[PDB]
């Protein structure tokens, strides 16, 4: 696992070199802006159970073919499965935001998941909507004007979305 | 890699858990340590063809059989002077490193894991690699919590070596 | 116990390893923080009262049956009504416990282990308990990062009964 | 494991009971010394080779029984392991250094370590003389007033002390 | 799926061994068995919809705010009605199938791996379908060793929710 | 762990024995009784977990202190372990009943849980009540006359109260 | 692993569907052939160790190459495995016939051995003829109208030859 | 020891489970077998003497090597004579426990553990009690349900010795 | 296969070790010893016709019954005679495996391995073996160590039968 | 594992045969000249760091692309694991010189190395190179002709590398 | 202890065995070879004092920064001196264990084991140690298989040092 | 484990001595006298089946109560369990007899033996019957005079017995 930190390092590692001023001029901006991560992560993880309940909800709704008997998503065990799925993708998402590198959810949650899909008979492309949904929830509540310093974490959000749509990505 | 920040995910993780208010302090901690851990990165990387240079002939002065004993393993041929001074140098950019990413997972990972075995096979004394960097945390000008940065990780890498 | 600094311990420990650099930033990380959490702590304290008589009363007009339906699970008679408030105490000194030691630990231990088992044999809703819990939230009278300490750890409790 | 504040809340858990002021003004006050006790650790945890390598030389000068043949450290297999023996006392005392609290160092280091020494044939009072050398070094370590902002640490170094004194007396 | 068969076959193949009398008499208890618990499927299979339609009044009797709450979790809008009286035929459904099978199997896996999960994810109370199998208990018609097996099978769903 | 017809046969085998006429007799009986057996078992476990609720209401209002906070049941992970050990009593007492020998509860329960409770802190006699009062219960609900053939089941329910009582007795 | 009635239970749930009258007659009846299916599964087992020497002398006989040297059932190691998968074998039809549901069979026996088989140059085909010898000395055995009660077992016959038709066309 | 009702417990406690009606079924199917198997347990019981004098002697007549030769393995003297008729004995004794056990527990434990080291150990041919047992199926006397619980297992004792 | 050899290999491979001067001994002990075992080996094969024919007819004396008892495990047609004879020459040349290879390797996997699961299926009896084995020893006319090799083996063998 | 001589016993139990004169006559030779194939073990084992040490430091001379930052034998790790390798390839040709037979070199070293360098990103042409020099450095302390008893070892020294070159052969 | 002996019992012993011929050879190529082992032993224990004090002035000339450079770890003092000839001593005695035991055992437990962790305490240079060994080599004198067996142990310290 | 070699210079360790010509002379005339020591290990070895089967004969002949049902030695479990354990103690005291010292069957074999025998209810004074009668029949087996280059074992012999005596003291 890398954080933004350890990326720039292992580059530059491989080449021999010390570091820029560039680069360390990166890595202290990444720092300066570190508040406004600390904040989105604990509002996403802070709200987890919704996010991840309401996001459920709408795709059952959408998609009643998953909770008819036969669905994917049919009996206690399927469904909890499903839902459990939801939160491991939503936690490593939030794991990705906290180091500021996808590296821990490529490694730990994404590589060979949509493998594991198709030997299940699990549809990944309803798994990406439920993905989407929770990207949209998780965005809102973390980019929310209301109860903080008000300022810019629109680079943030954008950083974030990204994180949502490779997991989506990954299993559609 | 080892740094505050995947210490904190590892943690989490090996839970199963979210992140906790736990994990987010400690890495709030290491945001605001890396004020003081980048002035001294970039003031060692500025100066570090001078520590270098300084650091390998101290280690010549407290060691002089180095510059004179037969050997493909002493600095008493050009290409061994210019092994040692290769060696410095990464010693002292593995310090850059691990302050740059707040902990000591590059120095662990590039320069640790397997010292022993390189010193004991290539016949090369942890001594003269203790000298190098007592050399480096006497001379590198810093003052303050920037100075108490660079001389963790460069005693970190002493004790390493003892 | 989870706090940062048994964290950053047993991260050592489980390792073999000296504290490091990488685990004394954490510490630092918590030792800032505590000041605000120790502001959210005792602010908690001195309106527990008022917070627990009012969030009791909020999950009696969420939930009006609670106070008639008969059943020693609800708070229908004084045995019930009082059960129930002493709960509600239960959460909130766990979330300034939670404040004072810096992480989940507390309510770990003493409360969230145990809980859903507690709560089937006894027939109680989660529900209940969240909204207790969204009334301390709302009414706790902080600002700033002392109310982000408190909202962290309440945030927390609802999400374990969810 | 506690640390000091983990420590009062376990008290108070048992009666309980919210804290009090004068509860709440003393973590307050560990809080408000913590750069000290950060300062101690990074102090003795930098010097640790020394301060065990110091320490055994010492002791196998006044105690050469221990290290003639047939001595409980002769061999390089036993030499090895008393040296290791007083890396992880000195690790564990560090610990407790950074939590405030014996807990640590009394659950996962000192008991049953007479006994097992019993066991082995291993002189607990040469320990206790090794412990006490070490203590001394990380104690004029950790209290030097060069390269440090002054000021009076004289109550934690006797906290310091009180840990190594109760390694050694849990040896001896 | 656990039934008397499986489980005696499971138990020989557990033990590497060809089945032995011991076996053979649990299934030959599973035949005789049989002859009641076909009895019970078959009636509470014929009498299912009344038994349904009348197991969702008792609950909305016992609970009267589910009826009238607001939240997709309750039964106030014709959405969540749907929903109760689905739950409610999947409870049903599942005992003719345990009759069938001769064990909990069928419950087993496809209704109480995971119940406690989704009633807590969804917000659904145990209470509510407890007094939906008391009904269906007390209002198969069944006698004699059919409501035996009826009942024992109610009554194990029940203390799952328990 | 035997059953009734094990344990004969295992006197029987240690003398080198055929059984007598006496021993195929009463074997014979126990077979003849075995209804009520399977009743008293379906009855007790389709109740168990009102028969362990009630009892651990009625205990923690008789024994206020095992709630209040410092005592034995205090907590949610203690009031959980101290639940689950009223259904495993339970459990154990049921095999036995299903049985009609001890040994499975003996060896898999009851043998050297004195010594845990001693070593926890829990209070055996308070285990003790707990078992009583699901003992009660449990008679009462294996003893109803309504809607089972009408007959005399003294004997059984003689034998169960001698389980229950055991175990009691093991603890307290 | 399904028995016959876990199978139109299974079928009928991915349906979410009760049982028809059809399918309880159909159930009903496979009860009331119960008795033919436990003489059966007896008298297969009782009679395995023969069953199994007994093929195994004529497959040797007709197929003198696989116990000269070299040949794969040569050497008391190889010999033993394959007297030991021709118990196996028998051992998962027997289990096959009692649940009246082929998938123990399939699922812990013959799916992957062809392949297991061909790894270990073990003739598959020379497998079947084990079988196939077993399958038509089973036959005799349970269906023997000596000592049992005069009916017609032909339907469970058929049923019978097809469990081990299947284990010798998965191998060969 | 191996029963139908400790099968069933120990299915049950590996489960963690209380018993269930898949269970409860099984021991109803042995408790109604026992009356064959008690029929025969007390045939064999009662004929036991005249059963273990015919057996011995089948085997001498199908084996008379056993009669004549030298060696205390065999029958050629008046102590080999009184071991095999006592061995003979125990394989019927044992036949009656695992009537009365409704399983194969008590021969499992008291004779089929250590077999095949014993035979091997004190040279005693496996086939010398397999014509002892075909005697005893042969000519125990029993016919019905009676002579099936007997033979199974007598068979499972041929099965241990082949 | 275990030889000498391959024991030492196998030791100092399990370390993770070098071969080192304790292996190299053992080696040198088995190249000294193979010039008896190699006399053994060449004596056994050029007599080896003799040996298994008058060990079968001792078998055959010892044990009058396997040339008369009807039975396909016996001697008593041409078939079975030819059987025996077989597995007596399997049994000498594993022997001579043994000598050449100087240890018990080839015997243990050719023919010990599965060898009571042979006997035992197909009622051979292991005192037949047993006897022709003693054949064996007492007449293949070895005298010095040559004979202490050969009788090595051959007991090894009588002790895998015991 | 095979040695010479089991070899030889396995290819005549695959026939069904005794040995010939010829095979006794060729394993009866490969101990008369055993003592050279001690002498040789011996003398490569005792001169196994340098063997290492030395092949490594030319390959780095030749190749210094493998040590350049980013490449496969930079940072400790790598070079660690690259001497590593050496060893052990080293280690196990000396097993095969002892057994004359090269089973334990394929079976436990060989098999499967080149896909564990594709994998890694290992220049196995790179190792080829390190296993050459090898061979040439311990076939010359082998055949050193100072110190020991004059004879002929080209025979021997001929199977020795053959084993090396096997082993380049399956890097490459 | 890792002798030819001892690990011929543990490997029968590993494997549940009686010993066999495979280990016997093994026991006697030891007992063969001691005849040299012994004459070396003997040679060295009777020339060990000039061995050593010649072997410690071999590393004085071959490093004479050891005898001036200032540090305990040093030979330039009295102290130090005495302690490198005691070292010196040791490394010859577990030589000469090592050729009366028949294998490496004693220098492994004695010696080797911890070796790595004291070398690097104390920062004494293996360099040193493996010059002492290779003037015993080259000066004890012997010829011979007693210089093959003193050789092996000497070559296998100095791989143990590199 | 201690041979005979190894327990010399184990004593010698722990004096830090090196070892005196008269204990060089003491090992030599143990590997002079190896020979017979190979002999003795053979002989018992190759004969063990029948040292154990005719000793525990004997034993049951003159203790009947161990074999009549009750007994320690009644049922084929028991019986296996008795036998066993007169295979291992000779297989250790054989490995005693090779080592020259009886380290190996003290520490793997009879070290807590007679702790195991009470907690088991089995006589070890019938146990040390049994080592007895092995002991003797192995001792003639060694020192046989027929077949073996004529000499004098009498001191291998009386230190044979003494391991025997020492199994047997140790179980008593
Ligand atoms: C985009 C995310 C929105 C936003 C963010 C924002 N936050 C701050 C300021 C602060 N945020 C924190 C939060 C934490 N510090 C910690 O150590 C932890 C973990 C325990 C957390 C959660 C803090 C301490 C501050 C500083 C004090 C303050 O409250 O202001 C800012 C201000 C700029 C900055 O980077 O400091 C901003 C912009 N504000 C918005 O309007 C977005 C919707």
């Amino acid at each position: 696992m890398l954080d933004a930190f350890a990326k720039v390092v292992a580059q530059a590692d491989a080449r021999g070199e010390f570091l820029t001023n560039a680069q360390f001029d990166a890595l202290s901006n990444l720092v300066k802006e570190g508040n406004k991560r600390l904040d989105a992560v604990n509002r996403i993880t802070s709200n987890a159970s919704t996010i991840v309940a309401n996001a459920a909800r709408a795709l059952f709704a959408e998609q009643p073919q998953l909770i008819q008997p036969g669905g994917n998503a049919y009996t206690n065990r399927r469904m909890a499965a499903c839902l459990r799925d939801m939160e491991i993708i939503l936690r490593y998402v939030t794991y990705a935001i906290l180091a500021g590198d996808s590296s821990v959810l490529d490694d730990r949650c994404l590589n060979g998941l949509r493998e594991t899909y198709q030997a299940l008979g699990t549809p990944g492309s309803s798994v990406a909507v439920a993905i989407q949904k929770m990207k949209d929830a998780a965005i809102a509540i973390a980019n929310d004007p209301n109860g903080i310093t008000p300022g810019d974490c629109s680079a943030l959000m954008s950083e974030i979305a990204g994180y949502f749509d490779r997991a989506a990505a990954a299993v559609a | 890699m080892k740094t505050p920040i995947t210490e904190a995910i590892a943690a989490a993780d090996t839970q199963g858990r979210f992140l906790s208010n736990t994990e987010l302090q400690a890495v709030d901690g290491r945001f605001k340590r890396a004020v003081a851990s980048m002035e001294a990165a970039r003031a060692l990387t500025n100066n570090a063809q001078s520590l270098i240079d300084g650091a390998a002939q101290a280690v010549y002065q407290k060691f002089p059989y180095t510059t004179t004993m037969q050997g493909s393993q002493y600095a008493s041929t050009p290409e061994g002077k210019a092994k040692c001074a290769r060696d410095i140098g990464y010693y002292l950019r593995m310090v850059t490193y691990c302050l740059v990413a707040g902990g000591t997972g590059p120095m662990d990972e590039y320069l640790i894991a397997g010292l022993s075995e390189i010193n004991s096979t290539f016949d090369l004394s942890p001594s003269w690699y203790i000298e190098a960097l007592k050399y480096i945390k006497a001379n590198h000008g810093l003052t303050g919590q920037a100075a108490v940065e660079a001389n963790a990780y460069i005693d970190y890498a002493i004790n390493a070596l003892s």
